[PDB]
């Protein structure tokens, strides 16, 4: 069984639909669960227990993972580094080896409703 | 780009009414410019370039009423006989304004020259500054610029009696009922200045202070009015 | 925006194979507004107004609900006068209509009754914990004030929450407009009999049994 | 018909303000043909073609302006005060340019038709061409052009203030800060011109010879401002 954690405020149905394209082409099974604190559930359960396979989180916790030996050094070959910009690499680095794949840029903006207010301050 | 975000705007589409409407708004803002002779002479091309600043307080003064107009439009998208009317009293009202501005506008332009010490120009290329011209000065822009806010407030008052037909909610009645208030404080002004004139308590250049000194105290007199309406 | 000039817009209609306007004219709710647009003097100005329309066969005799909501719905009569629940029928048909401001009457504006739709529980009921919960919790919500108004609507909601859509309604707008030009009822013992008192009244000399005079007379009493 | 492939034009509806503003593009151009008198002989509808050159340059100037205004509505299809505010400052300066364009349009005919040897008619009817009248011909000109440009570029520079608003993605936002660099890049020329007439080194024609000379180099000077900033 592939088990994946990711954040309840991020898409895991949508990560499940390729899960489940993943099982019609391999026979694997692939659950995606969001649990509460998960960041600081993982180290605790993947250290002593089984935990999931995979961990998705933003790539500042990875570090502590990294030291503490929770984390697999990944290894993609050239074709598959390069379709990723070299700058986001960077990011899921820690001692010359790389701790997790990267998928996304995320930072806070300013949602306004446009409606109560046209020209935000 | 609108007023009011309660405000659900019936015309946004463009009518005859508005396109005759800016027509007629751009020919007055441009014949005020173009009713200029074409300097001949370098003599003449520097006397021409004196006149911006007449211009520039004309204009200035003709798209504030444009957008109102656009603003009103835009609002209601009104279309019937009497705003028809309404619409046709109101451009009338400022096609006749066009070149006694560019007049007054050239004459105060002159007087703030003189104070300020711009120019020394001569006054009596406008004839005869005598006290029934001076008050005929006031009573003439003043009976203007009430004509023009007393039209707006009747045509907010059109659509105002058409509100069922225009299915206006709660916050465009209010906003309606407010913009009548709005036109006609505007308009009470003008209509104070002009009777002080008319009447001439001190048969003497006074009278032309205190009625010019009202559009100076514009925003004061304006809530003065405004107040006494609330306070009952 | 005045009754006094239906008369003409009426024969200018019946021209044309329509009515101007017909409402119901058995329940006195309906009529009231009329009757105490002045007021008495006001009450016999009001009614025999309405007394002239039927005399001059501006209206029918026995206009009730049925054949006066059905007759605008048709589009054969171009007025009609009527609550917030009836509109979401006129929307059912091919209707473009209009709510606004009750006919002025002399001048003045035409009072109609304004009432409160409340919910009340019987005195002789097991389940007055079971209904508190139904009106509290489920009811008397956002929810389920919005369910019972997109059925038919119920006018302008006691619910401080509902201010902002009510406000956006423009044939709520109207609603208001002739519930201010209006008084709310008392909620006294004596209504009953009162409402009897007005729905004979009415009705006797939209017939032609009594006279106007005779029928501020015994409703008085 | 549109600029760029990755742009959604915003504006392709007809509004109050590009329909007022064409009105005015429409009267500036046809009036400074149609302000010239009618030909009442064979003499005067001979001396009347002379103004063609003259008028052509005076048109392709106009349209070029005309150009920059549908695009920017178009792209942005603002509606707002500021805007409105902008484009009227926009349209008031070309108005009053209108009549002194066919002036230096004419003058510039006849000193360049001198120089090919097409006539050899008279300049003093333009009056007397001294250092002082030649060097406000060219801060007027170039006070002119300089506005025109510096309108452009606050325009853009509203558009970019309300990219949010406006939802503006990455290539729009890109071509809108580009827009408002090529503006004050054009703005900069008549603004270098002007400021070297208005403190006049030399005192003498030398001036107006240089002033001049830096629209001849209009393109490689642009190039030279737009090169600074990328080196740092
Ligand atoms: C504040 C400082 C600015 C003061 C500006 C005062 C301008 O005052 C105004 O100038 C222009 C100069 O062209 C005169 O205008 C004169 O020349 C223009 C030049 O095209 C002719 O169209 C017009 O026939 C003639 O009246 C006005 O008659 C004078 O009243
Ligand atoms: C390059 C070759 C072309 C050189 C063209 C130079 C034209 O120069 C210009 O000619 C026209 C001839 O009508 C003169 O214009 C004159 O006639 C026109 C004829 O309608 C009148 O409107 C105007 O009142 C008068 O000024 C200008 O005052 C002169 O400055
Ligand atoms: O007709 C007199 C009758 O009028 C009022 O009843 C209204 C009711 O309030 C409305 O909701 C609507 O449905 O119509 C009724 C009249 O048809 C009074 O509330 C009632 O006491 C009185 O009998």
């Amino acid at each position: 069984k592939l088990v994946i954690w990711i954040n309840g405020d991020k898409g895991y149905n949508g990560l499940a639909e390729v899960g489940k394209k993943f099982e019609k082409d391999t026979g694997i099974k692939v659950t995606v669960e969001h649990p509460d604190k998960l960041e600081e559930k993982f180290p605790q359960v993947a250290a002593t227990g089984d935990g999931p396979d995979i961990i998705f989180w933003a790539h500042d916790r990875f570090g502590g993972y990294a030291q503490s030996g929770l984390l697999a050094e990944i290894t993609p070959d050239k074709a598959f580094q390069d379709k990723l910009y070299p700058f986001t690499w960077d990011a899921v680095r820690y001692n010359g080896k790389l701790i997790a794949y990267p998928i996304a840029v995320e930072a806070l903006s300013l949602i306004y409703n446009k409606d109560l207010l046209p020209n935000p301050p | 780009v609108g007023l009011n975000p309660n405000f659900s705007f019936r015309g946004k589409q463009q009518t005859r009414i508005e396109t005759f409407s800016d027509a007629v708004f751009a020919l007055a803002i441009t014949l005020l410019v173009l009713s200029s002779t074409i300097p001949e002479t370098f003599e003449d091309l520097w006397a021409s370039m004196r006149d911006v600043i007449p211009f520039a307080i004309c204009v200035a003064l003709i798209i504030v009423i444009w957008y109102q107009h656009y603003i009103f439009f835009l609002k209601y998208g009104l279309q019937d006989k009497v705003t028809i009317l309404l619409n046709t009293i109101l451009l009338f009202v400022l096609l006749v304004y066009v070149y006694p501005l560019k007049f007054l506008a050239r004459f105060l332009s002159e007087i703030y020259g003189g104070i300020f010490g711009i120019i020394e120009t001569d006054l009596s290329r406008f004839g005869e500054y005598s006290h029934q011209n001076l008050k005929l000065l006031m009573v003439n822009y003043g009976l203007g610029a009430f004509a023009i806010f007393l039209v707006f407030s009747l045509m907010y008052w059109r659509a105002y009696k058409m509100k069922s037909l225009l299915d206006l909610n709660s916050y465009e009645i209010f906003d309606t009922k407010s913009s009548i208030i709005a036109n006609l404080l505007m308009c009470s002004v003008p209509l104070l200045s002009l009777i002080i004139t008319l009447i001439d308590p001190w048969g003497n250049f006074r009278t032309t202070i205190l009625s010019g000194f009202l559009y100076f105290l514009y925003v004061p007199i304006m809530i003065v009015f405004g107040r006494i309406t609330s306070k009952k | 925006k005045t009754w006094e000039e239906i008369p003409a817009l009426d024969k200018e209609l019946k021209a044309k194979g329509k009515s101007a306007l017909m409402f119901n004219l058995q329940e006195p709710y309906f009529t009231w507004p009329l009757i105490a647009a002045d007021g008495n003097a006001g009450a016999k100005a009001g009614l025999t107004f309405l007394v002239d329309l039927i005399k001059n066969k501006h209206m029918n005799a026995d206009t009730d609900y049925s054949i006066a909501e059905a007759a605008f719905n048709k589009g054969e009569t171009a007025m009609t006068i009527n609550g917030p629940w009836a509109w979401s029928n006129i929307d059912t048909s091919k209707v473009n209509y209009g709510v606004t401001v009750l006919p002025t009457f002399k001048g003045q504006p035409s009072k109609p009754f304004v009432g409160v739709l409340s919910a009340g529980i019987n005195a002789a009921s097991p389940n007055k914990e079971l209904a508190k919960e139904f009106l509290e919790n489920y009811l008397l919500t956002d929810e389920g004030l919005e369910a019972v108004n997109k059925d038919k609507p119920l006018g302008a909601v006691a619910l401080k929450s509902y201010e902002e859509e009510l406000a956006k309604d423009p044939r709520i707008a109207a609603t208001m407009e002739n519930a201010q030009k209006g008084e709310i009822m008392p909620n006294i013992p004596q209504m009953s009999a009162f409402w009897y008192a007005v729905r004979t009244a009415v009705i006797n000399a939209a017939s032609g049994r009594q006279t106007v005079d005779e029928a501020l007379k015994d409703a008085q009493t």
